[PDB]
């Protein structure tokens, strides 16, 4: 006789093979793929399948008050300055105006909360060093304050005046500069800055395009939606800073 | 640290299975040059006169040879076993019938063993056969022999370091490792599998499910057996200068038919041949050898695959003297 | 048809090749020139596998095996049923993988994001080329490459390892395995940490970046940080193959003995021998 | 290029942060110090570390296991220090070589191995209490502890549960660098080729899948670092353009996508299933399957190939063959 042998010439490992696949597909399809649909659903083009593919809503209790429930209905009724290039359903859209100012394509921001991101103790998380006075630049690294910002056309776009630090993670996230000839201040994410000893090089936008970088409501704090608006404007320049950039690279 | 390309590769299994030899041309050349030192066959002599069983006083194995044929055998034996020492290694120069020197009676047993290999083990040595040279390579002590504990260097013509010496306890794990292709396997496959026929090399079940009555508790061979068979296989591989796929499709080490090469069956016959040589011809020589030749348990030096093969899949790359010295076998 | 936030991103542009010609979607999928070339190579390669398998002994999906030529064909073409289907499928596979990678670059460019994903995907494509092209080139025959079969590719991996007696002692393999294990462990740590902050349980409050760093500072005395764990994960996963490739290429072309004996560089130093 | 995704161009320094836990704040020890070169690719702050009863017990139990192993390794080179250093990778503490079944073996043939395994297990259990209890103390879910428990359970499967199920301590993993590696081949040989164990295949598919997912997720978050995608907790509670773009990159590439929260569930699940699949395969091996290759032949899955050199009949089964 044999250990594991069952009737009908079945054996135990053979049964566990079918059971393991049942467990894997149940977790992948009924649990994980439904967790994948807590954002962006229902899709836009009420069918039974739109209900079957969603998980039951979950509610996050937020650390500084209030709650967030997902999935929930989030229609984007914001007017998009875009037109169809063709009647085909999968045809791309094209900007009808200035896509950086209109915030479409890679210049799009998300409708995040107009709330200042907070530290664990409830203070503004992302703030300039003129406010975060116990924070400093590490010895050995460039102090960019006073350096020129040189844009993708090689023209000086302005002068760096401060750094915005993340007080929760001990990490700089933006530079702030005065925009040359435009009587205004602007933030730029440090991921768009090539920090050199004598200049900050920015290849995402041309010098003239710094004039329309999204402006903050307040001088020493920034909201989550404003961070999205500022970051998206420079990302938009990767595709739109010149007419050539949207076209085939090769 | 590394071996410069190109590598020589052969195919020993169906295409797409990565089966075959992988060889470094400079190492193959160096081994062919060493093995090519095999002395040429001596000029043939016509059989004339009476058998030496009538002419000489103490001939017990080669008595059917005529005097010229027999003295040609003694010249070949001296070339193969004691060319530096000469005829007087085995003989009293004033009485060639005297057995007073110990190598004389050992040589007579070796003449019987060599004729037994070429007559009784053709399943292994085929019509290539062996002579005294296959093992001895021109010295009375063969360069690659085994005792009942691992010894270094593998080639006893090289001077040992203090830590290689069998008495230095701190060097034991290295003596074991250099006998199993540098593995850490904590088993001596010579004493376990080749000194005698007490153990089974096969360790893999021949059924998909565990048979009730052999698969629980003390019914089972301990997993140590599988490590020990792996150690034997590392040793055999290094002893023949080859790798597992010269004999096995590793898809199923335990299967024969299309899953093994013809060389694996010849290797199987070689395990039985080596056990016969050790149990019935070599181990019993501790009563005939001087104490200086014996290992620390009083054992005579014995043979493994390397004793003949010395790093090559056919000893001496297939060189033969079988037709040149028919007195060494096969014997009708 | 579209995610609720997706329409604003579906703009024209970002291609490397082709411009507006293939710049469109089919359902959720972006097409582009490399979507068209990817589908071409996938259709050809699967069709060749199906026809090669129809001429073999079995339709069982685990047992089907399409194999390279005998070593004696060297780097030349082989007859279709003696290695040539395998040769044609290998070219379609490489075309499909590289098309997939360059299509990811066009999708990244349209979205205004970094090209880090297609760059990371070059690593498994490179390892496929080490196994199927560069090592076979160095040994002089396409027949050293692995066969296309769900279980038969494992028989090739198996025999390849034992051609060097014990492949576990290959130093490039030791590095590759160590990166495989620490990457799988780190992904469980990272996924678990983020989930533990967002899902404390029992109606408790979601926690903070400060809590994330405090957890590992307490458990192991150091926290690498939220951006840096993603750079570390990419580094650990990539080095599974970037270090493993050295162990694979060395076996045959730069080492023909067993791998345990390679460590004689350390073990056989005269001072302690 | 986004140079921030390669290294931190300008490092920040500020007062060290301490988040109070429900208990144990007074068991943190060390003055934190800062490495400028570590700060290029990670947080510059090293320390302080939490002590606590669970972690001190883990170090006591684990140091005892390590001293038992090292003393037995030292005995293998007759306590010669130069040979200990030279031969170290080859040295090991082994389970019983003789078959005693489940009988407690003598110290010189398996007993010291069993003691080292007991103290390692106690060390693993004590560290698990630390991993679990630090999360509860800081108000976090216990997701890391449950992943760690599957990894500990696999170690228990190859160390003592499989040995107990077949009834032999000889089957346990040796302690040592090369010796624990040699066991992998002894075990695969004994059970008919682990490439033919479906649960070895599942564990590998999930382990390679962890390589794919962490390469893919790490590169995705670096690709959206300009939008703050690394601030994943607030991207979960308030979706930003970072994770809208991450999701559309994958939707447009493979036809479907995750959320910034659910991709961490995928990664956590793939990691867990490496250890869960491996444990199931070890629990079935020897208990209910003796030769995995022959089990795949029995169920019709194993590939077969033509002969290249002639097929070779087993000489042991030929007429007149010796034993
Ligand atoms: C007896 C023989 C053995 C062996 C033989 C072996 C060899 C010969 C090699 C490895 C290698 C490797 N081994 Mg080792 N091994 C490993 C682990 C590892 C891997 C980390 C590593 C790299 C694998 C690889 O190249 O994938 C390659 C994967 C690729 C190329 C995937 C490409 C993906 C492609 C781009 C896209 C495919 C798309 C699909 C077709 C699309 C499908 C469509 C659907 C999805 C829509 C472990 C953990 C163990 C253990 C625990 O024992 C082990 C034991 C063994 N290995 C044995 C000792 N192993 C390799 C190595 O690096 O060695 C140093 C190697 O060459
Ligand atoms: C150097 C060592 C290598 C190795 C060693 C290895 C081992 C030891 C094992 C696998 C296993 C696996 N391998 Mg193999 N492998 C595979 C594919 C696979 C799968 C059949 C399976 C699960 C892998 C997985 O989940 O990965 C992670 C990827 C995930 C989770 C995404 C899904 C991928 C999808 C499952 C792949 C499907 C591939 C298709 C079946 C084949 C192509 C279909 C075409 C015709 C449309 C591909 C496509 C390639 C390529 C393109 O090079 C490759 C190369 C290699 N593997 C190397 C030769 N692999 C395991 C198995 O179960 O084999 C039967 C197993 O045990
Ligand atoms: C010739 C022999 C081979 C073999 C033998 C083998 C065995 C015997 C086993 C595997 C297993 C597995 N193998 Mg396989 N293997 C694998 C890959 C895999 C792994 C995915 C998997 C799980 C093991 C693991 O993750 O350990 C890494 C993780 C571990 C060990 C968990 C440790 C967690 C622990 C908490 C850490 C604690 C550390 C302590 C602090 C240390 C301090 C201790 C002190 C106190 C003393 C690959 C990719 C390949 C390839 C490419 O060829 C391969 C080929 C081979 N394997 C050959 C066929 N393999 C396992 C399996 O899946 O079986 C079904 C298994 O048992
Ligand atoms: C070290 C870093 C690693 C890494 C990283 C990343 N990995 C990525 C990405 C990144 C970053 C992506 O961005 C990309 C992706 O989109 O993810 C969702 C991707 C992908 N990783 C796949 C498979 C995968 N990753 C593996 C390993 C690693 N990933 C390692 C660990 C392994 C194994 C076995 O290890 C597998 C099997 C696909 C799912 C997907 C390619 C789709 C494709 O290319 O479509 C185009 C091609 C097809 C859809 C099919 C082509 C069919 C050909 C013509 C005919 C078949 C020929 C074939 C040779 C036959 C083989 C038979 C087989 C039995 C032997
Ligand atoms: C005869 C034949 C075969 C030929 C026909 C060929 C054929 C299929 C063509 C049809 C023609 C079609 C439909 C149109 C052409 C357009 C086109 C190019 C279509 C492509 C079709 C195609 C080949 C599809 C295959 C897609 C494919 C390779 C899927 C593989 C999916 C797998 C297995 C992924 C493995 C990784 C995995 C476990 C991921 C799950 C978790 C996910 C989704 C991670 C992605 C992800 C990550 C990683 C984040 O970090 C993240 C962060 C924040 C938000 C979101 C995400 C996020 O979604
Ligand atoms: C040991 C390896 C030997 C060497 C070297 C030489 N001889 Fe030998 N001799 C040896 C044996 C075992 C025997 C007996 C063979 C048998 O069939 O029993 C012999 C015998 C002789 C004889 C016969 C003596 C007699 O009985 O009258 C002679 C004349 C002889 N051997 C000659 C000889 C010569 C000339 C040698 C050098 C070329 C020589 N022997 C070397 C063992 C060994
Ligand atoms: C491998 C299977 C061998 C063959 C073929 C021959 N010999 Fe041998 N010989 C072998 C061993 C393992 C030993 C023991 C080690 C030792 O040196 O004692 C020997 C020994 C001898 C001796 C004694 C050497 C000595 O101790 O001084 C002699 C004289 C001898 N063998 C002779 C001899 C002859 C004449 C052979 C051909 C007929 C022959 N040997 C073949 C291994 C092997
Ligand atoms: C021919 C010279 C071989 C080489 C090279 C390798 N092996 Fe081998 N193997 C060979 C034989 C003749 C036998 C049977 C021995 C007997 O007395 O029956 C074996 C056996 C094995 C086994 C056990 C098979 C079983 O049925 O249980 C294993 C697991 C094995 N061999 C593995 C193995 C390895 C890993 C090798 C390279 C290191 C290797 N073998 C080489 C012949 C030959
Ligand atoms: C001297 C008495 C030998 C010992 C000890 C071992 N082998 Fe051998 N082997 C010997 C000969 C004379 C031959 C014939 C060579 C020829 O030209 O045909 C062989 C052959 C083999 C082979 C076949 C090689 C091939 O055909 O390519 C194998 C695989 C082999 N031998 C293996 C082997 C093993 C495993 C041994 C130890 C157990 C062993 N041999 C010992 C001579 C002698
Ligand atoms: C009846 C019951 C109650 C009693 C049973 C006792 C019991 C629970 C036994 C359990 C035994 C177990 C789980 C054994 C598991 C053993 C395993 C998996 C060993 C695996 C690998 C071990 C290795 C690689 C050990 C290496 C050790 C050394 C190099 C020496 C130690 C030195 C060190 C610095 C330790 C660091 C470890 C490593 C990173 C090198
Ligand atoms: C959320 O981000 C993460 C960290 O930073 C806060 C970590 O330190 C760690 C711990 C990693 C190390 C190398 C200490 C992990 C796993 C992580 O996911
Ligand atoms: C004494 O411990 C050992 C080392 O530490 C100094 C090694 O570097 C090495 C060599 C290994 C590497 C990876 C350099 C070995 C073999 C070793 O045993
Ligand atoms: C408009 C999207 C938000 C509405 C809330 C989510 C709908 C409830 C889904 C219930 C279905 C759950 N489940 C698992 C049973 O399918
Ligand atoms: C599995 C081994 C268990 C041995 C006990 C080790 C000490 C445990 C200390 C418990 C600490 C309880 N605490 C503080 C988390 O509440
Ligand atoms: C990693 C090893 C994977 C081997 C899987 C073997 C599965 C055997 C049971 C199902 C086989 C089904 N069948 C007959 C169509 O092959
Ligand atoms: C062997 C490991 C198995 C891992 C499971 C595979 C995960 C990929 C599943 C993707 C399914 C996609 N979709 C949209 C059909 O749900
Ligand atoms: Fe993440």
């Amino acid at each position: 006789m044999y250990h594991g042998a069952l009737a009908q010439h079945l054996d135990i490992a053979q049964l566990v093979w079918y059971a393991q696949w049942l467990v894997i597909w149940t977790v992948v399809l009924l649990y994980l793929r439904r967790e994948d649909r807590r954002e962006g659903y229902p899709l836009v083009e009420p069918e039974d399948g739109q209900v079957y593919e969603l998980p039951y809503p979950k509610t996050f209790v937020l650390p500084h008050g209030g709650t967030v429930t997902v999935p929930r209905r989030r229609p984007e009724t914001r007017e998009l300055k875009l037109a169809q290039t063709d009647g085909f359903e999968g045809a791309p859209l094209q900007p009808t105006g200035n896509p950086l100012v209109d915030a479409v394509g890679p210049a799009s921001y998300a409708e995040r909360a107009e709330v200042v991101d907070a530290t664990v103790d409830g203070k503004a998380k992302i703030v300039p060093l003129r406010v975060a006075t116990d924070f400093s630049i590490a010895e050995g690294d460039v102090d960019p304050r006073g350096l020129p910002v040189v844009a993708a056309d090689g023209v000086e776009a302005g002068t760096v005046t401060d750094l915005w630090v993340d007080r929760s993670e001990h990490y700089f996230r933006y530079l702030e500069l005065s925009v040359a000839g435009s009587a205004r201040t602007a933030l730029i994410p440090l991921g768009f800055c090539d920090v050199k000893k004598d200049k900050i090089v920015v290849t995402s936008i041309l010098s003239e395009q710094f004039a329309n970088v999204p402006r903050l409501q307040s001088r020493d704090q920034i909201t989550l939606r404003e961070e999205d608006k500022v970051s998206a404007y420079y990302a938009g320049g990767l595709l739109y800073a010149t007419p050539e950039r949207a076209e085939s690279l090769l | 640290c590394f071996e410069p390309p190109p590598a020589t590769t052969t195919q020993t299994g169906f295409r797409g299975l990565s089966m075959g030899e992988v060889l470094h041309p400079a190492t193959v050349k160096a081994k062919k040059e060493r093995d090519a030192q095999y002395p040429p066959a001596l000029a043939a002599v016509k059989a004339e006169g009476p058998p030496v069983s009538q002419v000489y006083k103490n001939v017990k194995v080669l008595g059917n040879l005529t005097e010229a044929e027999f003295l040609r055998t003694m010249t070949a034996i001296t070339e193969w076993v004691s060319p530096q020492e000469g005829c007087t290694y085995c003989h009293d120069e004033n009485n060639l019938a005297s057995e007073a020197k110990y190598p004389y009676v050992v040589a007579r047993r070796m003449l019987e063993m060599t004729r037994a290999i070429n007559t009784n083990w053709t399943q292994h040595v085929a019509q290539t056969g062996v002579t005294c040279y296959t093992c001895h390579r021109g010295t009375p002590l063969p360069p690659y022999v085994r005792y009942l504990e691992p010894t270094l260097p593998l080639n006893n013509r090289e001077t040992p370091t203090h830590v290689e010496r069998v008495e230095t306890r701190s060097g034991y794990v290295v003596r074991l490792a250099k006998y199993t292709a540098y593995s850490a396997l904590n088993y001596d496959p010579f004493t376990m599998f080749l000194a005698n026929d007490k153990r089974q090399v096969r360790v893999v079940p021949q059924t998909a499910l565990p048979l009730v009555g052999v698969s629980r508790g003390k019914e089972r061979r301990p997993l140590s057996d599988a490590y020990a068979t792996f150690a034997l296989m590392m040793s055999i591989s290094d002893s023949l200068g080859t790798n597992c796929t010269f004999c096995h499709n590793a898809q199923t080490f335990e299967s024969w038919g299309k899953k093994s090469t013809p060389q694996r069956a010849i290797a199987w016959w070689g395990i039985r041949m080596v056990r016969d040589l050790n149990m019935n011809y070599l181990a019993p020589l501790n009563a005939s050898l001087p104490a200086s030749r014996l290992g620390r348990q009083g054992e005579a030096p014995q043979a493994d695959c390397r004793t003949c093969h010395q790093g090559v899949t056919k000893p001496l790359f297939g060189a033969s003297r079988l037709k040149d010295y028919p007195e060494l076998g096969p014997i009708k | 048809a579209l995610l609720s936030f997706e329409r604003k991103y579906r703009v024209r542009g970002g291609t490397l090749i082709g411009g507006d010609l293939f710049d469109f979607w089919v359902g959720p999928y972006f097409v582009g020139f490399f979507g068209v070339s990817a589908i071409f190579f996938i259709f050809l390669g699967v069709s060749l596998i199906g026809y090669a398998a129809s001429q073999g002994p079995t339709w069982d999906p685990f047992a089907i095996s399409i194999n390279p030529p005998d070593l004696k064909y060297g780097l030349g073409a082989a007859p279709l049923l003696e290695g040539g289907f395998w040769q044609a499928i290998t070219v379609c596979a490489l075309g499909a993988f590289i098309s997939w990678m360059l299509r990811e670059v066009e999708i990244s460019r349209k979205l205004g994001i970094g090209w880090h994903v297609p760059l990371a995907f070059c690593v498994p494509i490179f390892m496929f080329c080490v196994l199927q092209v560069f090592r076979p080139l160095l040994l002089g025959s396409w027949g050293h490459a692995f066969p296309y079969g769900i279980l038969s590719h494992l028989d090739w991996v198996n025999n390849f390892g034992y051609q060097y007696l014990n492949w576990h002692y290959n130093p490039g393999h030791m590095s590759s395995v160590s990166f495989l294990f620490v990457n799988a462990m780190a992904l469980g740590l990272h996924g678990g940490l983020i989930l533990s902050v967002a899902n404390p349980g029992d109606g408790d409050k979601v926690k903070t970046a400060e809590h994330e760093n405090q957890y590992f500072r307490d458990v192991v005395g150091y926290s690498i940080g939220a951006l840096s764990i993603h750079r570390l994960g990419l580094f650990l996963a990539s080095n599974i193959f970037l270090t493993g490739a050295f162990g694979t290429i060395a076996s045959g072309p730069f080492w023909t003995r067993g791998w345990p004996e390679w460590w004689g560089w350390w073990l056989d130093i005269p001072f302690w021998s | 290029a986004d140079y921030q995704t390669i290294y931190t161009q300008i490092q920040a320094r500020g007062p060290h942060i301490t988040v109070s836990g429900e208990w144990g704040d007074n068991d943190r020890v060390g003055k934190p110090f800062y490495s400028y070169w570590l700060g290029k690719i990670g947080d510059a702050q090293i320390g302080p570390i939490y002590l606590g009863a669970s972690g001190i017990a883990a170090f006591a139990f684990g140091s005892t296991a390590i001293l038992i192993i090292l003393f037995n390794m030292a005995a293998e080179v007759h306590f010669d220090p130069l040979q200990f250093f030279r031969q170290f990778f080859w040295l090991g503490l082994y389970p019983p070589k003789a078959q005693y079944g489940m009988g407690i073996p003598p110290l010189h043939d398996g007993g010291w191995w069993l003691m080292a395994g007991l103290f390692m297990t106690l060390s693993l259990g004590s560290w698990w209490i630390r991993v679990y209890s630090r999360a509860r103390a800081l108000g976090l879910g216990t997701h890391i502890a449950w992943n760690f428990a599957a990894a500990i359970f696999f170690v228990l499967c190859i160390g003592c549960i499989h040995p107990t199920l077949v009834g032999s301590w000889s089957e346990g993993v040796p302690f040592g660098i090369w010796p624990h590696i040699d066991w992998l081949t002894a075990f695969s040989i004994r059970y008919g080729n682990f490439y033919y164990c479906p649960w070895h295949g599942f564990s590998i598919g999930f382990a390679y899948g962890c390589g794919l997912l962490f390469a893919a997720h790490g590169a995705t978050i670096l690709a959206v670092a300009r939008f703050g995608g690394d601030r994943e907790i607030e991207q979960i509670t308030d979706r930003g353009t970072a994770v809208e773009r991450a999701a559309l990159f994958w939707r447009w590439t493979i036809g479907f996508n995750a959320t910034i929260e659910s991709v961490h569930r995928w990664g956590w699940f793939f990691s867990l299933m490496v250890m869960v699949s491996a444990s199931v395969g070890i629990l079935l091996t020897g208990t209910f399957v003796d030769n995995w290759y022959l089990w795949c032949v029995k169920h019709g899955a194993a590939p077969d190939y033509p002969a290249y050199l002639p097929a070779t009949p087993d000489p042991a089964s030929l007429p007149g063959a010796p034993k």
